[PDB]
RNA sequence: CGCGACCUCAGAUCAGACGUGGCGACCCGCUGAAUUUAAGCAUAUUAGUCAGCGGAGGAAAAGAAACUAACCAGGAUUCCCUCAGUAACGGCGAGUGAACAGGGAAGAGCCCAGCGCCGAAUCCCCGCCCCGCGGCGGGGCGCGGGAAAUGUGGCGUACGGAAG
C-alpha cells in the first residue's frame, strides 16, 4: 500500500529467515583467535618468513585491472627451470610453484626470473646439521644475523 | 485380579513401599524444607496407571 | 530330482551355450587340441616349469 | 551311485568342537548368591514364632531368586538341620518367605533359641 | 448411554508396560509399543515433538556409563596406573 | 598388456561377441539371486581402474537393483495438494540406479565399505551393478599406507553420504559455470550461505 | 576389630576365605538381632562388617586379576576383561606403528626432498 | 565306477575379527508439503524450507580444473567484504536472483589403473626363540599353511615419463 512519493522495493524478506541469521557477535574474539594462532605459527617456523613462500609477480586478468600488478599464487615451471631452480626443492627452500599458469609473454617471465634470483641471492639456508655444513649452505656470520622477515617477502608494488 | 503376573505384583510392591509417611526424625535436620510426604497415593483417588 | 538352483542353473547355462549361436570368437575354444599332442607338449612343458618358492 | 529319492537334502556335513585360542572373560563369576545371601533374617511375628512352636517349622524371608531346593540346601548348611519341606510365597513388600518344615527328630524352638530368636 | 452408562464397559485393558521406554504404552494386540516402538530395533522419535525428545535423551537417567567417560576423559583414559603408593 | 584389448573389447558393445556374452551373463544374473557375493569380478580390468588390486579383504558383489522411475509412494490417486504437485507416474529420482545398488549393498554390508561399483549387464526389468567392497579391519589392508585411508572412521559408509562416483555424479558438483549452484561443501552448503543475512556488529 | 586393606594383601587365599567366611556369620547373627530387637551398638556394627566384607571382597578380587594379568602379561590373545577398555573408536583407531609407516614413494620423497632452514635477509 | 585338479556353491557353538543401537546444535544423501503472498486463484511465492528417512566427524562436505576468462591474462577447495539486490528468471505480476574479476582469512600438495621393465622382486596367517609389551609390534628360524599371473610390490601419472 504505497504512499504518495518514494522508491518501490523489493525486500527478500519473504523466506522465514530468523531462524538463520548469522550474527558478527564472535568478531573480536575470532580476530584474537587468529592472531594468536598466527603468533604460534610464526614462532613455531623460527627463521622462515611468517608470511609463507615467495610468490610472483602477476598481472590481473580483465580489462578492468590489467594495470595493477597483484602477488600470484606459484611460480610457474618455466621460469623456474629458467632460473634453474628444480621444481620439487623450490617450494621446499620456500618458493610457491603451481604448474598450471602459462607464460604467454617473455617481460613477465624475466621479471619472475629476475625475481627469484633476487630470493636466491637473498636467503640465508641454514645448515641441516649445524656440526656439519655443506656446500650450498651459508657462511656461520650472516647465520648469527638470520631473523624473520615482517609481511609478505619482497613486497609487490606496482 | 487375583491372578497377577509377577511383573505387576512386584510393581504394586514398590509403589506400597513407598505409600509409607514421612519419618519425623527428618524435620529437625538442618537443611531441610519437608514437612510431609507430599508423593502420597490414596486407593481411592488416584489409581496409580497399570 | 529337484536340483538345487545352482545345479539347475549351471547346467542349463551348458545347455543355452549349446543351444544359441555362439559367434565364431568364442566357438574357436572349443575345437580344442587333442589328448594324443596335449600329453606331447605337456610332457615338453614340464621341463621348463618356473622355480618353487 | 544311485538316487532313490527324487529330492535333493542337504549332505550332512562335519562341525568341529569350539576350541577357543583364548578364554572370552578370565576369571568365571564368583557365586553371587550363596548360601549366606540366600536367607536374609528369620521373622519373629506372633504368628511366626507361634508357628515355630507348634508345626516345628522355621519362618524365614528370602531373596527372590531362590529356589525350595536352594533353601533347604541353605538351611541344612548353616544350621546343621534336616529339612523335610519348604512351602515359599511372595510377600505384598515383595521379600519371598519361606517356610522350613523340619524333619521331626529336629526341634525349631530349640533352633530357634540357638539362634537368637525368641 | 453414549457417556456415562458406558463407561461402565471399561474394564479390559489395552496397553501396558513396555520393556525398553517402560512407560505403559506397550500395546497388547499389536505388541508394539507407543512411546518407543518396542519390536522395532530403532527408538521411536520425532522432531515434532521436542518436548518428547526432552523427556528422555542422554541427560535424563543414571547415565552410568558416561558420566564415567567423561571424567576419564578428562585426564585422557589412562590405564594399567596407580598413583606411586606412601 | 591383456587390459587395453579388453577395455577395447568392452567399448564394442554392439559387436555380437560382446552381445552373445553379456545376454549369456543377463541371463545367469536374471536367474541368480539379488545380492549374492561376487568371487571374482566379471570385468577385471574396470575393477583394478576403480581400485580393486585383487588381494586379500576386497571382496565384489553383484547385486540387481529393479529397473525403471519412480512413482511417488502415495494412496491411489491423492497427493493432497496444489496441481502443481499431483503428478506421480511419470517421476524420476534424483540418484542413479548405480547409487542406489551401491547403497543397497553397503547397507547389507555394515562391516565393509563400498570403494567404487561398476556396470555389468542390463535387461529391460533389472539392471546388475558388481560393487567393491574392502574389509577395513583386515591387516592387508589396514598395513598398506595408500589404502590405509578407508580404514578411518570419517569414511564410514561412503554409499549413503554420497562420495562415491555413482553419489558424487548425483550431487551436481564440480568445477565451472554450470555449477554455481552448489560452491561451498555442497548445494545445500551454497543455499545456506545465500540465504542467510551476515548482520554484523556494526551494520 | 578394625579390620582394612593393608593387612591383607600378602594374606594367602584359604584364610581370606575363612575370613569372609566369619564376617558373613557375623552380618547374619546381627541381622537376626536386629529384627530381634537388639544393641543400638550391633545397629552400629552391622555397617561395619558389610564393609568389611567389602574390602575383603576387594583384595580377593584384585589378587585375583592381577594374576590373571601376569598371566597373560606375554600372550597374545589375552580375555576381553584384560584387554584395554577405552572407548570404542580409540580401541578401532589405527595403531601407533600402522599410523606411523610410510610407503616408499613418500619415504623415498622425504628422503631427497626434505624441508630446509631457511631465513630471509631483509 | 573310482581317484585327482580347478570352477561355482553350501555348512559349521570352526580360528581371529568386524557392523548393529544412542545423541543429532553444526555436517552429508534422499524425500518433501501446505497455511502464506499474488488484495481472488490454478503458474509462480512460501520452498529444496517444516515434517519424514538414512549416515558420519570433532568438524563434515569440498579440493588440486574436461576451470575462470578473451585480458599485457589469472590458477585447488573453503570463509569474509564487494561484485548486487546487478546480469537473469517471473500470469515479466507479486516476487525471485547468482557468477566472474578485485581486496582479504588461510595456504600443501599428491596417488593409482593403463603404457611398460624387473626370475611375484609382494601380502596374510600359524609354530619356536630373543626384546618390548594398557595402541600386540621389531628381529631370526621354519622341505609351515595360504593369497596372488583372472596381476601383488618397486619405478612411474599429464607439471610428462622410462631406458641407454
Ligand atoms: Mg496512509
Ligand atoms: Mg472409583
Ligand atoms: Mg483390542
Ligand atoms: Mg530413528
Ligand atoms: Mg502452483
Ligand atoms: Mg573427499
Ligand atoms: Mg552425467
Ligand atoms: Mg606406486
Ligand atoms: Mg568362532
Ligand atoms: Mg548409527
Ligand atoms: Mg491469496
Ligand atoms: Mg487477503
Ligand atoms: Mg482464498
Ligand atoms: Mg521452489
Ligand atoms: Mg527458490
Ligand atoms: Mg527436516
Ligand atoms: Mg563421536
Ligand atoms: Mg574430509
Ligand atoms: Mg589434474
Ligand atoms: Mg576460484
Ligand atoms: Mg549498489
Ligand atoms: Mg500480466
Ligand atoms: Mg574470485
Ligand atoms: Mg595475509
Ligand atoms: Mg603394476
Ligand atoms: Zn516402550
Amino acid at each position: 500500500a504505497p504512499s504518495r512519493n518514494g522508491m518501490i522495493l523489493k525486500p527478500h524478506f519473504h523466506k522465514d529467515w530468523q531462524r538463520r541469521v548469522a550474527t558478527w557477535f564472535n568478531q573480536p574474539a575470532r580476530k584474537i583467535r587468529r592472531r594468536k594462532a598466527r603468533q604460534a605459527r610464526a614462532r613455531r617456523i623460527a627463521p622462515r618468513p611468517a608470511a609463507g613462500p615467495i610468490r610472483p609477480i602477476v598481472r590481473c586478468p580483465t580489462v578492468r585491472y590489467h594495470t595493477k600488478v597483484r602477488a600470484g599464487r606459484g611460480f610457474s615451471l618455466e621460469e623456474l627451470r629458467v632460473a634453474g631452480i628444480h621444481k620439487k626443492v623450490a617450494r621446499t627452500i620456500g618458493i610457491s610453484v603451481d604448474p598450471r599458469r602459462r607464460n604467454k609473454s617473455t617481460e613477465s617471465l624475466q621479471a619472475n626470473v629476475q625475481r627469484l634470483k633476487e630470493y636466491r641471492s637473498k636467503l640465508v639456508l641454514f645448515p641441516r646439521k649445524p656440526s656439519a655444513p655443506k656446500k650450498g649452505d651459508s657462511s656461520a656470520e650472516e647465520l648469527k644475523l638470520a631473523t624473520q622477515l615482517t609481511g609478505p617477502v619482497m613486497p609487490i608494488r606496482n | 485380579s487375583s491372578h497377577k503376573t509377577f511383573r505387576i505384583k512386584r510393581f504394586l510392591a514398590k509403589k506400597q513401599k513407598q505409600n509409607r509417611p514421612i519419618p519425623q526424625w527428618i524435620w529437625m535436620k538442618t537443611g531441610n524444607k519437608i514437612r510431609y510426604n507430599s508423593k502420597r497415593r490414596h486407593w481411592r483417588r488416584t489409581k496409580l496407571g497399570l | 530330482v529337484k536340483w538345487p538352483r545352482y545345479i539347475r542353473l549351471q547346467r542349463q547355462r551348458a545347455i543355452l551355450y549349446k543351444r544359441l549361436k555362439v559367434p565364431p570368437a568364442i566357438n574357436q575354444f572349443t575345437q580344442v587340441l587333442d589328448r594324443q599332442t596335449a600329453t606331447q607338449l605337456l610332457k615338453l612343458a614340464h621341463k621348463y616349469r618356473p622355480e618353487t618358492k | 551311485k544311485i538316487r532313490t529319492s527324487p529330492t535333493f537334502r542337504r549332505p550332512k556335513t562335519l562341525r568341529l568342537r569350539r576350541q577357543p585360542k583364548y578364554p572370552r572373560k578370565s576369571a568365571p563369576r564368583r557365586n553371587k548368591l550363596d548360601h549366606y545371601a540366600i536367607i536374609k533374617f528369620p521373622l519373629t511375628t506372633e504368628s511366626a514364632m507361634k508357628k515355630i512352636e507348634d508345626n516345628n517349622t522355621l519362618v524365614f524371608i528370602v531373596d527372590v531368586k531362590a529356589n525350595k531346593h536352594q533353601i533347604k540346601q541353605a538351611v541344612k548348611k548353616l544350621y546343621d538341620i534336616d529339612v523335610a519341606k519348604v512351602n515359599t510365597l511372595i510377600r505384598p513388600d515383595g521379600e519371598k518367605k519361606a517356610y522350613v518344615r523340619l524333619a521331626p527328630d529336629y526341634d525349631a524352638l530349640d533352633v530357634a533359641n540357638k539362634i537368637g530368636i525368641i | 448411554t453414549k457417556g456415562t452408562s458406558s463407561f461402565g464397559k471399561r474394564r479390559n485393558k489395552t496397553h501396558t508396560l513396555c520393556r525398553r521406554c517402560g512407560s505403559k504404552a506397550y500395546h497388547l494386540q499389536k505388541s508394539t509399543c507407543g512411546k518407543c516402538g518396542y519390536p522395532a530395533k530403532r527408538k521411536r522419535k520425532y522432531n515434532w515433538s521436542a518436548k518428547a525428545k526432552r523427556r528422555n535423551t542422554t541427560g535424563t537417567g543414571r547415565m552410568r556409563h558416561l558420566k564415567i567417560v567423561y571424567r576419564r576423559f578428562r585426564h585422557g583414559f589412562r590405564e594399567g596406573t596407580t598413583p606411586k603408593p606412601k | 598388456g591383456a587390459y587395453k584389448y579388453i577395455q577395447e573389447l568392452w567399448r564394442k558393445k554392439q559387436s555380437d561377441v560382446m552381445r552373445f556374452l553379456l545376454r549369456v551373463r543377463c541371463w545367469q544374473y536374471r536367474q541368480l539371486s539379488a545380492l549374492h557375493r561376487a568371487p571374482r569380478p566379471t570385468r577385471p580390468d574396470k575393477a583394478r581402474r576403480l581400485g580393486y588390486k585383487a588381494k586379500q579383504g576386497y571382496v565384489i558383489y553383484r547385486i540387481r537393483v529393479r529397473r525403471g522411475g519412480r512413482k511417488r509412494p502415495v494412496p491411489k490417486g491423492a497427493t493432497y495438494g496444489k496441481p502443481v504437485h499431483h503428478g506421480v507416474n511419470q517421476l524420476k529420482f534424483a540418484r542413479s540406479l548405480q547409487s542406489v545398488a551401491e547403497e543397497r549393498a553397503g547397507r547389507h554390508c555394515g562391516a565393509l565399505r563400498v570403494l567404487n561399483s561398476y556396470w555389468v549387464g542390463e535387461d529391460s526389468t533389472y539392471k546388475f551393478f558388481e560393487v567393491i567392497l574392502i574389509d577395513p579391519f583386515h591387516k592387508a589392508i589396514r598395513r598398506n599406507p595408500d589404502t590405509q585411508w578407508i580404514t578411518k572412521p570419517v569414511h564410514k559408509h561412503r554409499e549413503m553420504r554420497g562420495l562415491t562416483s555413482a553419489g558424487r555424479k548425483s550431487r551436481g558438483l564440480g568445477k565451472g559455470h554450470k555449477f554455481h549452484h552448489t560452491i561451498g561443501g555442497s548445494r545445500r552448503a551454497a543455499w545456506r550461505r545465500r540465504n542467510t543475512l551476515q548482520l554484523h556488529r556494526y551494520r | 576389630a578394625k579390620i582394612k586393606a593393608r593387612d591383607l594383601r600378602g594374606k594367602k587365599k584359604e584364610e581370606l576365605l575363612k575370613q569372609l567366611d566369619d564376617l558373613k556369620v557375623e552380618l547374619s547373627q546381627l541381622r537376626v538381632a536386629k529384627v530381634t530387637g537388639g544393641a543400638a551398638s550391633k545397629l552400629s556394627k552391622i555397617r561395619v562388617v558389610r564393609k568389611s566384607i567389602a574390602r575383603v571382597l576387594t583384595v580377593i578380587n584384585q589378587t585375583q586379576k592381577e594374576n590373571l594379568r601376569k598371566f597373560y602379561k606375554g600372550k597374545k590373545y589375552k580375555p576381553l576383561d584384560l584387554r584395554p577398555k577405552k572407548t570404542r573408536a580409540m580401541r578401532r583407531r589405527l595403531n601407533k606403528h600402522e599410523e606411523s609407516l610410510k610407503t616408499k614413494k613418500q619415504q623415498r620423497k622425504e628422503r631427497l626432498y626434505p624441508l630446509r632452514k631457511y631465513a630471509v635477509k631483509a
